[PDB]
């Protein structure tokens, strides 16, 4: 709850009911038919939680991101296969010209 | 003194006797093609005692290189 | 180590000392372990041993842990000794996968007691309140069904489950499985800085602090005015921020 | 090598094995205590995972209103220009000014 | 799948799951103090063993 | 994961076991005086039933 403010009865300026209706909330809080009150219109349905499923054959929705990371492997794999590749045609380039070739 | 919780002998020590069987029955049939070999050595060797002596004198020493 | 009992643990690895104890006899005894290493070699002394007590200590840890060596038998006598210890390898880890698994599906099922309906039925979890006052008899003078039964088990429980103090009350939780009811503010205090403690439940009753003033004293409207400023301008919930937090818990760490 | 070592610290990891088992105790023991290391990691990881798809334990993914302050990918919003909102602009609060913002 | 379902037993200690089990059956010596007492007591836990 | 809930979820054993999960039908005849019984049981084991 982020603000404590709070919904009352009301009356005109100076009205003398004021005092005799705080005795009268004041009072309807000790016996109760206040908060009783507020299991009458509030309470209708309720709520229900059962059955703890199992979650059956992980589809992609559960999985699928470990294909995503697979992925990633594969496309950065291709990407140091070339990586070396030119690297040892530098490295046969200290016996060999035109590196083309 | 207890009820359970983390898995005894009560509970898996059937395993150590399985284990149990395989080791006495792996001594079993160590000696078993032992006499074995020592009767395909004796092809052409002699009584298998003695050829069986070497095939001792080849464990006392522990390291054969030969 | 705690899916499995110590006594396991201290056999387990003196097994693993005893198959590799065992297993180095069963090699020196075996004719069938002593072919050509470098198969080359034209020759006759040359054969290889290369089970070590070095080595029938690694073919034990090698294989318990599911990795394999290079030892790789090739006598049966040799090989079923292997073969066994392949056997208890299999369930001695699966095992421990299954209470591992064990201990994971009980925890995460634990539930605590939640709403003052979750303990409405654990006698097991003593109720207790404060001193004869305040809290107390808004249970005694309830007609609420709830509430009510709590009444009765506090009825039964006179002499020390109802405690006469609030620091009292405090120091009963923090030993035993007591559940203190106390007014909603105070447990701020207490749970702020205590870090053992939780505010379990929700709100029972809705009663306020006031000023306060004597009777028809024209002071009264004049602060009824004060505190309905203090609120928009929000100075009334910077001192709620700034009397209550202290030292703040690692439940979010 | 230093590609090897670094070859053996995957695949023993990956319960696969490798060509590199040594001989020397040095070596021995930090491939010993791996191995004891890797069964602790992925059966755990099976355990968890396992612990996962049984009981399941639903989770909300804000908590407080502190917890909806970093999220700007869940939107607040509010009601019709009123009560609701002008307490957010009327605030000095720096959780709500963030809010406002 | 067995040490999960092993885990879960209550050998029931108090009697608030005895209370709730009504398989497995109460007892006292009839109009006993034992019946003078669920029958007089109010309690959540003990009117559910009176009824 | 299929098989800690295919053995947590007993068969039906009694009407302990039948009140928890409510996958498995009750059975009641509207109006009888087997549900006059049910309507007005105070063991709340039977009242779940009710519920
Ligand atoms: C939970 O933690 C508490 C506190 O560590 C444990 O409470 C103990 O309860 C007994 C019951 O009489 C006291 O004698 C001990 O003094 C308490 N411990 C301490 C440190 O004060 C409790 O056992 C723990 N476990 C459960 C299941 O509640
Ligand atoms: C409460 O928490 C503090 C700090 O974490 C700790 O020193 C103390 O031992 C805890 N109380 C108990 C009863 O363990």
């Amino acid at each position: 709850l982020i603000d404590s403010k709070g919904y009352g009865v009301g009356t005109p300026m100076g009205s003398p009911y004021r005092d005799k209706i705080t005795i009268a909330i004041l009072q309807l809080q000790e016996e109760g038919k206040l908060h009783m009150m507020k299991e009458k219109w509030w309470r209708g349905n309720g709520c229900p939680e059962e059955e703890s499923k199992e979650a059956s054959a992980l589809g992609v929705q559960n999985i699928g991101g470990i294909f995503i990371v697979l992925a990633a492997g594969l496309v950065l794999s291709v990407f140091v296969a070339v990586g070396e590749f030119l690297y040892k045609s530098k490295k046969n380039a200290q016996l060999e010209k035109r590196s083309f070739c | 003194s207890k009820e359970a919780s983390a898995l005894g002998v009560q509970n898996i020590g059937g395993i150590f006797i399985v284990l149990a069987a395989g080791l006495v029955l792996s001594v079993f049939v160590a000696v078993g093609e032992f006499l074995y070999k020592s009767k395909k050595n004796a092809q052409l060797e002699k009584r298998s005692f003695c050829s069986a002596m070497v095939e001792e004198l080849r464990m006392s020493l522990k390291c054969q290189r030969r | 180590l705690n899916p499995l009992s110590p006594d396991i643990w201290m056999y387990v690895l003196l097994a693993c000392l005893g198959v590799s104890c065992v297993l180095f006899v069963i090699a020196r005894f075996s004719p069938y372990e002593w072919y050509n290493p470098h198969p080359c070699n034209p020759d006759s002394d040359v054969v290889e041993n290369n089970f070590t007590l070095l080595n029938s200590f690694w073919f034990g840890v090698g294989a318990l842990m599911q990795q394999g060596s290079e030892l790789m038998p090739k006598a049966l006598s040799t090989r079923i000794v292997g073969g066994i210890w392949w056997f208890f390898t299999l369930i001695i880890i699966s095992s421990y996968t299954a209470n591992l698994a064990a201990f994971l599906t009980v925890e995460r099922m634990e539930s605590p007691i939640d709403s003052a309906d979750d303990l409405a039925k654990q006698t097991k979890i003593e109720y207790g309140a404060v001193e004869d006052g305040a809290t107390m008899t808004f249970f005694k003078k309830s007609k609420i069904s709830t509430y009510d039964k709590m009444w009765a088990f506090m009825s039964s429980r006179r002499q020390s489950v109802l405690v006469k103090s609030n620091e009292e009350g405090i120091q009963r939780v923090l030993t035993s499985d007591y559940a203190f009811l106390m007014e909603s503010t105070t447990i701020e205090f207490v749970t702020q800085r205590n870090c053992n403690l939780t505010q379990i439940g929700g709100l029972i009753d809705s009663k306020g602090y006031g000023v306060g003033t004597p009777m028809g004293s024209p002071y009264r409207d004049k602060i009824t005015i004060a505190i309905l400023q203090l609120q928009e301008e929000g100075k009334l919930h910077m001192m709620k921020e700034k009397w209550w937090r202290g030292n703040g818990c690692p439940e979010e760490e």
